[PDB]
């Protein structure tokens, strides 16, 4: 039952990101640390099969999914620092003007 | 029973993460998210993996997301909202994600229930793999510099646009 | 375990499974020619027919108990 | 939250894995009703298409 | 091509009616997160729990409505009459449509005007 | 060992230009001695030289693209599907540039880094129409991800233009996310992460019974995946806000390149993959959804640039009409589309950059703009018939082929909606014109003339659309030779 | 490193090496190779230079867009000569002294 | 009658032309640039006509190959 | 069409990895006690 114990391990980490972004629609930091949970999920379902197949596949991919999520997150901080320099404020009423 | 207790761990400290009024204490609790994932690698028996997530993740991204968190110096009312009402919602997704995905290896991956005989008597062993083992660290070197070299450079790409990026969004020059 | 390179620096668990349906599937025209050795492959993959039978067993055991 | 709530929280869910390992065990006790209902429905779809191609 | 199922009209009613209070209800729960919170609610969690329960509730029902009305009338006129056509059902649509839907929006052109959409969604099938 | 290395030669020259094009900006940007000039046009003109280079060196190249097949068979796949597709691309990223100079100059956008970051992104989007793997596929869409979300941003103290980069680093990563635990289950559940691999295990299945349900959930979330990349309904609310918000030159960027390579992307992973209905349901529901929500979405905007973005929703639902039927007419169709569509907003973005001198943004800005300039009012009336689908403008060879799989994969509530929502589509268009035309406004705005480059580029597309249905056999044949080479 | 140099479409030309090595391919450096080195590279050094005048670094410019074009310039001039060497261009000329050395 | 070479010509000095036009310029402005337009334009038309024709070439191959692969199905 | 897997495109693996087959990485570990 190994197998299904590590898989659920990751899949609840994903789930906890999915529920993040539904509770947080104030909160638009904590919605960007949900897309990283899933993120990392993502990583551990791949580690987990290439050790269960033997296959050195997913090693590698886990690997360079590290690199863009670092990336990621480099520049969505970014954004969010121009963002609040601009409005002096990272209430989502400030970030609503695009619309229709 | 030792996975009941990291999952255990994961999931309060993922709820904490998605949950606590203070961004800051977010960021925390994920480390501790991120510890835990250590954990679990560890087990797997990818100790490379176990440490970069250590380096990476905890060393160098969870940093990032301190220091700029903490300058923002968030108010709580700016981010405030009661979450009873999504009580509903929450649970008819995670209930359909659930039902379908936790169960998703279930048809595929049939789990071996464990019985009263010792099976351990059955494990085979090929002494030929054990003269000369690799480590994880090697056995994903074998592979990163010469035959997928170049993914390798491709996420090289994916660095440099970052650094790029953050300097021309961010720089004001004193 | 297509790929070949296993985990431990040998050749991957179910690679020659792999092989074996991919060269019966590089000359059959019908991929129903080639199902013995795609359900070995992925036999090999998951042994969810070898769980199954030993489940069977031990049901059998608990029933007669 | 207080360190005690923080505990507590990890019992439950402590308490919250064994249950899933038991609705494993349970899943995997009835492959076999599955896979005989399974025979069923494909043997009922193959005894209907002969049939209904005999005309 | 149809030939899988066991029929039974009252059954058909009554599932119809449970679907359809499914169906509400999931509707009523997305209506209700989709919405922003009253401003004299911003601070205070039950009144909101409580206004999503009651939009969840009230779409059940008048989904459930919707959903068993139609099929009713469905069988009620391929029963009497026995001839299966689509023509049997496109009153069962337009009945379900304005009679709910005009109760609920209380205006007798709506009510004309979803029984009539109903109609012709039916009768496409 | 150096001659392997000529299948990438086009790749190899680009990626070195934007290095010695990178450091010659930063140099130069940050001398003293010449002022600190401003480099973004000189860049600019240098990147487009380079783009040019590279494509010579992509089309002369035909069949050393394929050397080293085996050696490079791991990471790559060049075929003809991919030559055409990446000269495609090349041309789209060519054009867009040189729309940017007057842009440069005038609004005084001095950063260099632009043309940079455009031109790493054109790289990733070269990767991408070649990626034969799942993880080469997710790294080229994320380069090319990442650049946007920059490029997006740009302006960096602008409301707009920061509320555009952080909807579209959210929206994106989340769908990233998605994608990528789809590949991760397909993986798991097939042991395969190459193309050729996962043909040969998922063909002659399908859903067979005792379906893997890690398969499908794979597929599911891949699809929606590229389904965000080319905003269909549901996952397009990014794309409206995005497009407004971003500066205007990488509005024009974004309509174009990104949707050639996800839909060469799409094309060698599902039609060349094998679950079968399902997939071509998705996209089937997903087009009607985008047809309808574009053309109701478009005729209640007020907003040029919203107007374009709601337009170009409903012409990717067309467009995946093609790929749900899923035969060699539907492939052909959908490359028909993709290029007339491209072309097209080739002309109607020139048209938006020429009158961006004077600040557009509103439809009534355009009011009595054929008295003031009547032959870019006849130009821009040419391009909204065309849009419309109005024979004999290009524009009608698309809206054909949507009646024509409707009619021959069999589905008529398909065929009553591609005339409903192409009646909407016309009146949204031809208020526009009646805008320009038939309007008497009591203050005129007056436009300032355009540079030659768009003046050039427009003369150019707008011939090709009143005249592409006279010598339409180019296109065709060489979209029927992609088609084939898909599969031989 | 394993290597294999065959190509997916088979050359349409006598083959005269199969791999040609680098100093050979250069060696094998035509008249139209030389004419299109030259017209590249001088083509990328007048880019330069017109579009170095406005920020007031024309000969920096010069310079910038002459590597630009001396590195595509031989770049196409290599695709070209050893495309004829190993048969998938056109390649009398080849032939022609590979049938006399 | 009428060439590829005649319609290119024509086809280019009308894109100068129009190009003029859109910048609120005399037709004729710089007239060097007309001439250039024409070459441009014929030289265009008559590699767009090989072109085709060397695409007709191309997809004949291509379709006897898929029509040989298909009728292997009934061997 | 009939078998696209059958086309000589689609069989890169098959004649990629022989050439790989005694890289280290990825040989039989008998392999090394014979040779």
């Amino acid at each position: 039952m190994d197998l299904i114990k590590y898989f659920t391990f990751s899949m609840i980490i994903f789930i906890l990101g999915i529920w993040g972004i539904l509770l947080n629609r104030r909160n638009i930091l904590i919605m960007l640390m949900s897309i990283e949970l899933m993120l990392l999920a993502v990583n551990l379902n791949f580690l987990v099969f290439s050790v269960s197949l033997d296959d050195m596949m997913g090693q590698v991919f886990a690997l360079l999914v590290l690199t863009v999520a670092a990336a990621e997150s480099a520049i969505g901080l970014a954004i969010f620092v121009i963002t609040f320099r601009v409005r002096g404020t990272i209430a989502v009423e400030f970030i609503n003007s695009i619309q229709g | 029973m030792i996975l009941s207790v990291l999952s255990s761990l994961a999931l309060v400290s993922g709820l904490m993460v998605v949950r606590a009024k203070n961004p800051v204490h977010s960021v925390l609790f994920f480390i501790l998210v991120f510890c835990d994932t250590s954990g679990l690698l560890l087990l797997l028996g990818l100790d490379f993996f176990a440490m970069i997530f250590l380096v990476v993740y905890i060393g160098a991204i969870a940093v990032l997301f301190l220091f700029v968190v903490m300058m923002f110096h968030i108010q709580i009312a700016e981010i405030h909202e009661e979450v009873l009402r999504y009580l509903p919602v929450s649970g008819i997704i995670g209930l359909i994600f659930w039902w379908e995905m936790f169960f998703i290896l279930d048809n595929e991956s049939i789990p071996l229930l464990p019985t009263q005989r010792n099976t351990t008597s059955l494990r085979y062993t090929v002494y030929a793999g054990k003269v000369r083992s690799w480590t994880n660290l090697e056995t994903l070197g074998n592979l990163l510099y010469t035959y997928y070299f170049v993914w390798f450079l491709v996420s090289s790409l994916i660095l440099l646009v970052a650094m790029i990026g953050a300097i021309v969004l961010t720089m004001h020059r004193t | 375990m297509a790929s070949g390179w296993g985990i431990t620096g040998n050749k991957g668990r179910c690679y020659d499974f792999w092989m074996d349906f991919s060269e019966c599937m590089s000359h059959c025209r019908e991929p129903k020619d080639c199902t013995l050795l795609r359900e070995d492959y992925l036999e090999c993959l998951h042994h969810s027919k070898e769980f199954q039978r030993r489940n069977r067993i031990y049901k059998e055991e608990q029933r007669k108990l | 939250v207080k360190v005690l709530t923080y505990f507590g929280m990890t019992l439950a869910a402590f308490a919250f894995w064994q249950s899933m390992d038991k609705v494993h065990v349970w899943i995997a006790l009835h492959q076999d009703e599955k896979q005989e209902r399974m025979e069923k429905e494909a043997e009922v779809r193959r005894v209907r298409a002969e049939l209904l191609r005999k005309a | 091509r149809y030939l899988e199922e066991e029929d039974g009209p009252l059954m058909k009613t009554i599932k119809g009616s449970i679907t359809g209070f499914g169906a509400g209800t999931i509707y009523g729960t997305i209506l209700a997160t989709w919405k922003d919170v009253p401003r004299v609610e911003r601070n205070v969690a039950l009144p909101g729990l409580i206004r999503t329960l009651k939009m969840m509730g009230t779409h059940g029902l008048t989904f459930a409505a919707i959903g068993g009305v139609y099929i009713g009338v469905e069988q009620l006129v391929q029963n009497f009459r026995s001839k299966r056509d689509f023509y049997n059902g496109a009153i069962g649509g337009f009945v379900a449509g304005a009679s709910v839907l005009g109760y609920r929006a209380r205006s007798i052109p709506t009510a004309i005007a979803a029984g009539a959409t109903l109609a012709v969604t039916s009768a496409l099938i | 060992m150096f001659n392997l290395f000529l299948a990438v030669f086009p790749e190899i020259f680009i990626i070195n230009a934007t290095f010695i094009l990178l450091i010659h900006g930063v140099v130069f940007s940050t001398s003293k001695k010449y002022d600190y000039p401003p480099l973004a046009s000189n860049v600019g003109w240098l990147g487009l030289l380079s783009v040019l280079i590279t494509l010579l060196l992509l089309a002369a190249g035909a069949p050393l693209l394929t050397i080293a097949h085996l050696f490079w068979n791991n990471l790559f796949r060049r075929d003809n599907f991919t030559y055409f597709c990446q000269i495609f691309l090349l041309l789209s990223t060519a054009g867009t540039i040189s729309m940017c100079f007057d842009f440069f100059d005038q609004e005084r956008f001095d950063a260099f880094e632009f043309i940079v970051l455009i031109l790493l992104s054109t790289c990733g989007m070269l990767f991408m129409i070649s990626a034969y793997d799942l993880i080469a596929m997710y790294l080229a869409i994320e380069l090319q991800s990442l650049c946007f979300y920059v490029i997006a941003a740009s302006k960096r103290k602008s409301e707009f233009s920061t509320e555009a980069g952080l909807k579209y680093l959210i929206l994106g990563a989340f769908s990233s996310g998605i994608l990528l635990f789809g590949c991760s289950m397909i993986y798991g559940s097939t042991g395969a992460t190459h193309f050729d691999q996962l043909a040969k295990i998922l063909t002659g299945y399908e859903i067979t019974g005792a379906r893997s349900s890690g398969i499908f959930m794979g597929i599911l979330f891949i699809a929606v995946g590229f389904l965000f990349k080319i905003t269909a309904v549901p996952f397009h609310m990014w794309a409206p806000d995005i497009y407004e918000g971003s500066p205007t030159p990488v509005t024009a960027f974004l309509s174009i390149a990104p949707k050639i390579s996800i839909f060469a992307n799409i094309l060698r992973v599902f039609i060349y993959g094998s679950y079968g209905a399902t997939l071509q349901q998705i996209f089937f529901f997903c087009s009607i959804a985008s047809m309808i929500l574009g053309a109701l979405a478009a005729m209640a905007q007020t907003k040029v640039k919203r107007l374009l973005a709601y337009s170009s929703i409903g012409h990717v639902g067309y467009i995946c009409i093609g790929f749900s039927c899923g035969t060699i007419e539907g492939i052909q169709s959908l490359l028909i589309g993709i290029f007339i569509y491209a072309l097209m907003t080739m002309d109607a973005f020139a048209i938006v950059l020429a009158l961006r001198q004077t600040r557009v943004k509103y439809i009534a800005d355009l009011g009595a703009l054929a008295k003031t300039n009547p032959i870019l009012a006849i130009t821009f009336s040419i391009t909204m018939f065309s849009y419309a689908g109005i024979p004999p403008l290009a524009g009608f060879c698309s809206k054909f082929y949507l009646f024509f799989a409707a009619l021959g994969c069999g589905a008529y509530f398909l065929a009553l909606v591609g005339v409903v929502t192409s009646v909407i589509g016309c009146f949204y268009y031809i208020r526009l014109v009646k805008r320009m035309f038939f309007d008497t406004p009591r203050t005129w705005i007056l436009y300032e003339p355009m540079d030659r480059n768009k003046s050039l580029l427009l003369a150019m597309t707008s011939f090709f659309i009143t005249l592409f249905l006279l010598y339409p056999s180019p296109l065709f044949s060489v979209t029927h030779q992609m088609a084939l080479s898909l599969y031989l | 490193m394993n290597t294999d140099i065959t190509a997916l479409e088979k050359a349409q030309y006598p083959v005269v090496d199969r791999n040609p090595a680098f100093t050979k391919v250069v060696g094998n450096f035509s008249t139209l190779d030389y004419l299109r080195f030259s017209t590249i590279t001088g083509i990328s050094v007048t880019v330069g230079y017109l579009s170095g005048i406005k920020p007031g670094i024309k000969g920096p410019s010069m310079v910038t867009g002459g590597l630009i074009g001396l590195m595509g310039g031989f770049m196409y001039a290599y695709q070209n000569s050893a495309g004829r060497l190993m048969g998938f261009f056109p390649n009398d000329g080849e032939v022609a002294s590979y049938q006399k050395r | 009658p009428i060439s590829a070479t005649m319609v290119g010509a024509l086809l280019g000095l009308g894109t100068q032309m129009y190009s003029n036009a859109l910048r609120k310029l005399p037709y004729m402005r710089h007239p060097w640039e007309h001439v250039v337009g024409m070459g441009l334009g014929a030289v265009f038309a008559n590699q767009l006509v090989k072109w085709d024709v060397k695409l007709k070439e191309d997809l004949d191959v291509m379709l006897a190959k898929a029509r040989a692969a298909n009728e292997r199905r009934y061997f | 069409p009939y078998g696209f897997w059958t086309f000589e495109r689609h069989n890169a693996q098959l004649r990629w990895d022989p050439q790989i087959s005694q890289v280290a990485g990825r040989r039989d570990p008998y392999d090394d006690l014979l040779e």
